[PDB]
RNA sequence: UCGCUGGCAGUCGGCAGAGCGAGAAAGAGAGUGGCGCGGACGCUACGCCGCGACGAGUAGGAGGGCCGCUGCGGUGAGCCU
RNA sequence: UGCGAGUGCCUAGUGGGCCACUUUUGGUAAGCAGAACUGGCGCUGCGGGAUGAACCGAACGCCGGGUUAAGGCGCCCGAU
RNA sequence: GGACCAAGGAGUCUAACACGUGCGCGAGUCGGGGGCUACGAAAGCCGCCGUGGCGCAAUGAAGGUGAAGGCCGGCGGCGCCGCCGGCCGAGGUGGGAUCCCGAGGCCUUCCAGUCCGCCGAGGGCGCACCACCGGCCCGUCUCGCCCGCCGCGCCGGGGAG
RNA sequence: AGGGCGUGAAACCGUUAAGAGGUAAACGGGUGGGGUCCGCGCAGUCCGCCCGGAGGAUUCAACCCGGCGGCCGGUCCGGCCGUGCCGGCGGGGCGGAUCUCCCGCUCCCGUCGGCGGGGGACCGCCCCCCGGCCGGCGACCGGCCGCCGCCGGGCGCAUUUC
RNA sequence: AGACCCACUCCCCGGCGCCGGGGGGCCCAAGUCCUUCUGAUCGAGGCCCAGCCCGUGGACGGUGUGAGGCCGGUAGCGGCCCCCGGCGCGCCGGGCCCGGGUCUUCCCGGAGUCGGGUUGCUUGGGAAUGCAGCCCAAAGCGGGUGGUAAACUCCAUCUAA
């Protein structure tokens, strides 16, 4: 094996920012954090703010 | 062996590449070094610009890029001597020089003395001695309000002369610009070898007439 | 070419349908009033049409519209518009065939000489 | 991947894929692009016509900056400015002709492809072709050079 | 929505069982625990779960409400039911029934009630 | 869709604020696991380190 | 969070030049358009005897 | 296995009315005048179901592996003196 | 009379062959050397030829029942 | 080749090219080099950092050139070119998935007539693609007649095949 | 785990037990016999509804009080949103290869003409306030009314219910 | 250099003293709480209405299995103690008595080198890119270069040894 092996992947800034979208907009759906498997059942509402 | 239908290739791999491979693992390792190196260098130059001494207008030479206007070497001495600053004060007090630069023409002087003199109207001197102010010092009302400028000093930003709609004029409509480019090509190419006719002419006809 | 289609004769104020993109085209002055469907639609071709006064439709909306999509044209692309389609056929240097053929470089010195003249040997 | 390709599916195969009577061996034909005159030739005559031989002249120092010279269509032609220029000269009944330099936007010679919507223009070029200048004129308009 | 969702979570949940070549589902409001869109309880609109009470006496009978979707504290009201067989299963059923409340699957709740009480049933 | 609910910000005790804000539409742009997984995965090659 | 990213009708006020992403459909609910008058007016009877 | 690129979103239920296999296109069409509270299973649609025909194979090609080994990110309120 | 067709890419292995009915060249001849047509063996197991690469029959998913092909029915060995 | 058993043991990595698939943007696209802000040597940002690469125009050895036309009205030298002004203005034939129209017709007593849905002889506008015919750009050949002017020239431009 | 001592496989060897033994052995298909273990086998399934007989309960239907929930108001009232639109004697940010008052500079005997910038108007987009339509509230609701359901508590008193 | 105008006394170092990064050393939170497994517990359960205590410290290692609180550490612009340097300050002493503009008059350069012939090596450098050997051997408006050998003639750009 050599060091010179390619170890870095690139990839397009616009899909970079499509999949952080992504993952925002999924991040905001009860059933999908419930599959991710955190425990919030008792959370007051899921896009959770709070004060400054 | 080559296959069907395919692209014939020239890979330059037959002499010993491996022996000598320059990987790039050290890359941000190199860019923390440099960046800090850089600010190591802005403070330790308190109040002075971070990118250094001001720079002259340039054109950039061929005919690919002679449109565009870059950052040059330094100052020329014709409009350094022009604007009025001491060759060996230029780059004491923070102005660029180099003595190997001409200038052939007059507008590009003219531009970079204009930046030349906006530059010192613009610099703020401190004082050699703290409590000893002199002639040609700043004032301690901006003494207190000097400070440093990131990037450029001033940045060398090209712009295109605004040109507003226009009445037609039956001149330019009549214009042949097709026309009068090949007939100049021609008259480039003929120049030399229809002054020599002429001249041969010219001989012929003393000789006739003489 | 949705323009030109569209204006063809007969089918007026039918809604075109596209099962691909639908790209903008900037040699073109004037855009009509437009009933696109489509799988996608860049942001000038959108800015385009819905300023002319168009609208734009997805294949959900083109489906509560119309179930039996009745009203419609139904379009496609140049399938063989890509530059891989020069390519392809009967071999280069067999004669008659006007096929491309793969160089590195295009220039005076990449394969312009023998099978291609007809003073370095032959012309096919 | 190495999960994906070729060689898992071949273990347990006795030749790995390369056949049985004629083995893989290391340069049944020499290494890289050799025999093209002699062993290859007919793949050489039937995909690369002209490969083999000399043309034309020579130029010893080039100068791609000397060659320089981008192109823009009279399709494009518009394209180069804001719609907003356009859409005030076409408005406009004083009969003002909107100037459109090309050099500006990075183009040296104007070539004329396409139709040209009618509308006065002064396009500010370094080079003309004779269909581009008479499309130019029909539409009424002017070409200035410039150097 | 419910089939967007069903898509990203069919084949990538933490309530996902896969083993003996059967598949379950371990959420907490799935009738018949099996991986399904139908029987899902996270991705529906409305839902109805039976669980056994908290004492080992009687069922839960959890109910989705409409308004609060992105409300879990307060998405889900609870009923607990501790009568004779027969009537929790007809109080079960007339909750589904008379109310209109997602009646693809009344059957199966009374199944799952009637198997709770079974095993609440003393042993021999 | 295209409606954007309104969001209550909650005080540090836990119940509701007088302050409401409504769902930016990050939320609202669309969820793709498929490339979601592909960004992951190019850039989560991006800090491994080479050994031969 | 909006500033970053932009809104629907607005780009992002910090991006360079950015835009949220097109939706290829707009109604997700499949069961929705299924169920509905407009779909089920124009199907034929199903089939679902089995032979 | 292949083909039919066949069928199934109609689980349309007291706000009900149970159908779409049958030689021969296309309406279980709308309107205008002359008590007892009840009804199995199903559909991970990447699923389920129904008909037909087919099944040799070295070199080689392709597909599926809820076959197997080591390590990483997630996850199983996983297992274990 | 029978049958759904057209069309484009990328492509591995191969480029030692051998046998048989009829045609056939060299040779005294050959289990010899060289051709034509078709079918086989190579890549193929199965019933018969006692035994056999190519002969006769017949081509193959795992099974129950029935019937045949070629070849057989004194005993080995199923069947006069 | 092989006494027997255990462990190890052979299509890998880099670069280039070609095609097919998947994703994003789309006449554009791409920061990879540089710069600014424990995991993190990651991630984020730059747009007057797009310099640049590939694409968007080809052809010729090169000097170089470089991708529709027709009609109306009259004149100058029947037609033709130009002055002009206007008008139309970006091919044609065959085959083409789909779409459009519709002679009529789809029963529960009989007639007339309304709406909606549906089927439909025949007729149309025709996607992508294939075949063919024309047209335009560059090189070259043959035959010809006109036009332009700052320098009327061993000048420049134009036509038909 | 007894000083080369964690675990302790295979080839090979010893012994014990069982079986077998003139076509080297081993192998496929079909049974048969014998063993070692397992079934915790050894009088053999339950599950609904109904009939009959003995039982035992705070016990059913209906009614009242309270809470919660699901669906509506042909058009109840009030909100919020729009990848909608229309207005505006509205208050702003972004951009423009759309136009035109002041400053700086250069060349001219306080002056004419020129260059850079600032300012102003205009256009497009966006945000916000006002008013009006349209659509939604099934990625996004509150209150009153009406119906229905469920739960808790009284009342029910035994031909009911369990 | 001279002459005339304008301006100027803010430079440096050697010592001495004074004011505000590096190297080393020693230290800095909280359960061995109750019950229960074990050969040994760092395991298991519990510790309220403060869901035991600390946490800017839940990295790691040790300790009779598996520990944030038993120990060392970890965190902190945390502490204390020594030594070295710098940027700063003052004092002593020493070094120099120093500029610019305009006019006039003068001065101005590197040879066995360049260059040429030939030979050998080298380079993408092709009628010879670079280097070297031997022979010839310079000039001063000269010389070098201006990617094809040569002559003539204008330009451009530098100033070798
Ligand atoms: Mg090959
Ligand atoms: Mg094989
Ligand atoms: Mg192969
Ligand atoms: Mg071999
Ligand atoms: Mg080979
Ligand atoms: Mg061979
Ligand atoms: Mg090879
Ligand atoms: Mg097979
Ligand atoms: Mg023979
Ligand atoms: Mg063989
Ligand atoms: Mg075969
Ligand atoms: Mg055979
Ligand atoms: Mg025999
Ligand atoms: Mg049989
Ligand atoms: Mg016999
Ligand atoms: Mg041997
Ligand atoms: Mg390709
Ligand atoms: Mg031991
Ligand atoms: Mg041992
Ligand atoms: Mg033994
Ligand atoms: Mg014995
Ligand atoms: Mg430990
Ligand atoms: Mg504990
Ligand atoms: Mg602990
Ligand atoms: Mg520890
Ligand atoms: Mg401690
Ligand atoms: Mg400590
Ligand atoms: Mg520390
Ligand atoms: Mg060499
Ligand atoms: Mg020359």
């Amino acid at each position: 094996t050599k060091t010179w092996r390619r170890w870095h992947r690139r990839v397009n800034t616009t899909q970079k920012r499509y999949a952080i979208c992504s993952a925002l907009a999924a991040s905001a759906l009860p059933a999908l954090v419930m599959s991710k498997g955190h425990r919030i059942e008792e959370v007051p509402e899921l896009p959770l703010v709070v004060e400054d | 062996a080559p296959s069907r239908n395919g692209m014939i290739l020239k890979p330059h791999f037959h002499k010993d590449w491996q022996r000598r491979v320059a990987t790039w693992f050290n890359q941000p390792a190199r860019k923390i070094r440099r960046r800090k190196a850089r600010q190591a260098r802005a403070r330790r130059i308190a109040p002075r610009p971070a990118a250094g001494p001001i720079r002259p207008i340039v054109r950039c030479p061929t005919v690919r890029y002679h449109t565009k206007v870059r950052a040059g070497r330094g100052f020329s001495l014709e409009e350094l001597r022009v604007a009025g600053i001491h060759k060996k004060v230029a780059r004491t007090i923070g102005i660029s020089v180099d003595p190997r630069r001409r200038n052939k023409s007059t507008e590009s002087l003219q531009a970079n003395v204009q930046r030349l003199k906006e530059y010192r109207s613009k610099l703020v001197l401190f004082p050699r001695k703290p409590s000893a102010p002199k002639k040609g010092d700043s004032s301690a009302e901006e003494l207190k309000l000097a400070t440093q400028l990131t990037g450029p000093v001033m940045p060398i930003r090209n712009v295109f002369k605004k040109e507003k709609a226009r009445v037609i004029t039956e001149e330019e409509k009549n214009f042949k610009a097709f026309a009068s480019l090949r007939m100049a090509r021609a008259n480039a190419r003929l120049f030399g070898i229809r002054a020599k006719r002429a001249k041969e002419a010219a001989e012929q006809d003393v000789e006739k007439k003489k | 070419r949705m323009i030109r289609k569209m204006k063809l004769p007969g089918r007026e104020n039918k809604t075109a349908v596209v099962v691909g993109t639908v790209t903008d085209d900037v040699r073109v002055q004037e855009v009509p009033k437009l009933k696109v469907c489509a799988l996608r639609v860049t942001s000038r071709a959108r800015s385009r049409i819905l300023k002319a006064g168009g609208k734009i439709l997805t294949f959900d909306q083109l489906a509560l519209d119309s179930p039996k999509g009745r009203g419609t044209v139904l379009l496609s692309g140049p399938r063989k518009g890509r530059e891989v389609y020069r390519h392809f056929g009967k071999a280069p240097g067999t004669p008659h065939s006007h096929t491309k053929p793969y160089v590195r470089s295009k220039g005076r010195k990449f394969e312009r000489a023998r099978g291609r003249r007809a003073s370095r040997g032959y012309k096919n | 991947p190495s999960r994906l390709r070729k060689t898992r599916k071949l273990r347990g195969h006795v030749s790995h894929g390369h056949g049985r009577i004629g083995k893989h061996r290391k340069h049944p034909g020499g290494r890289g692009n050799a025999g093209g005159m002699h062993h290859h030739r007919i793949n050489f005559d039937k995909y690369h016509p002209g490969y083999f031989g000399k043309v034309g002249m020579r130029h010893y120092h080039l100068k791609r900056n000397q060659s320089f010279c981008p192109t823009v269509n009279l399709d494009k032609l518009w394209t180069l400015v804001s719609e907003q220029t356009r859409v005030n000269a076409a408005k406009n009944k004083t009969g003002a002709a909107p100037i459109i330099d090309v050099v500006r936007s990075g183009y040296y010679k104007v070539l004329g492809k396409g139709k040209l919507p009618k509308q006065p223009v002064i396009v500010k070029a370094k080079f003309f072709s004779r269909r581009a200048e008479e499309k130019i004129k029909g539409v009424g308009g002017a070409c200035v050079l410039v150097a | 929505s419910a089939h967007l969702q069903w898509m990203v979570v069919r084949n990538c949940s933490s309530f996902l069982i896969k083993r003996n070549k059967q598949t379950y589902s371990t959420e907490p409001n799935n009738l018949k625990a099996r991986n399904s869109f139908r029987y899902n309880g996270l991705i529906h609109r409305k839902t109805v779960g039976v669980e056994p009470a908290a004492d080992g006496k009687g069922v839960v009978v959890v109910m989705k409400r409409r308004s609060g979707q992105r409300k879990p504290a307060t998405s889900y009201v609870r009923t607990t039911i501790n009568k004779n067989a027969r009537a929790t299963l007809s109080s079960i059923r007339h909750m589904i029934r008379k109310n209109k409340y997602h009646p693809d699957l009344r059957m199966a709740a009374i199944r799952r009630a009637s198997a709770i009480l079974r095993s609440q049933k003393p042993v021999m | 869709a295209c409606a954007r609910p309104l969001i209550s910000v909650y005080s540090e005790k836990g119940e509701s604020s007088g302050k409401n804000v409504t769902l930016p539409a990050v939320f609202k742009a669309p969820i793709r696991p498929d490339i979601v997984n592909f960004v992951h995965t190019n850039l989560r090659k991006n800090n491994r380190q080479p050994y031969a | 969070l909006d500033d970053l990213y932009g809104t629907w009708r607005k780009a992002a006020s910090l991006k360079s030049n950015y835009n949220l992403p097109m939706h290829k459909m707009l109604n997700t609910d499949l069961s929705r358009i299924l169920k509905s008058p407009e779909i089920q007016r124009a199907l034929r009877a199903p089939r679902k005897k089995i032979h």
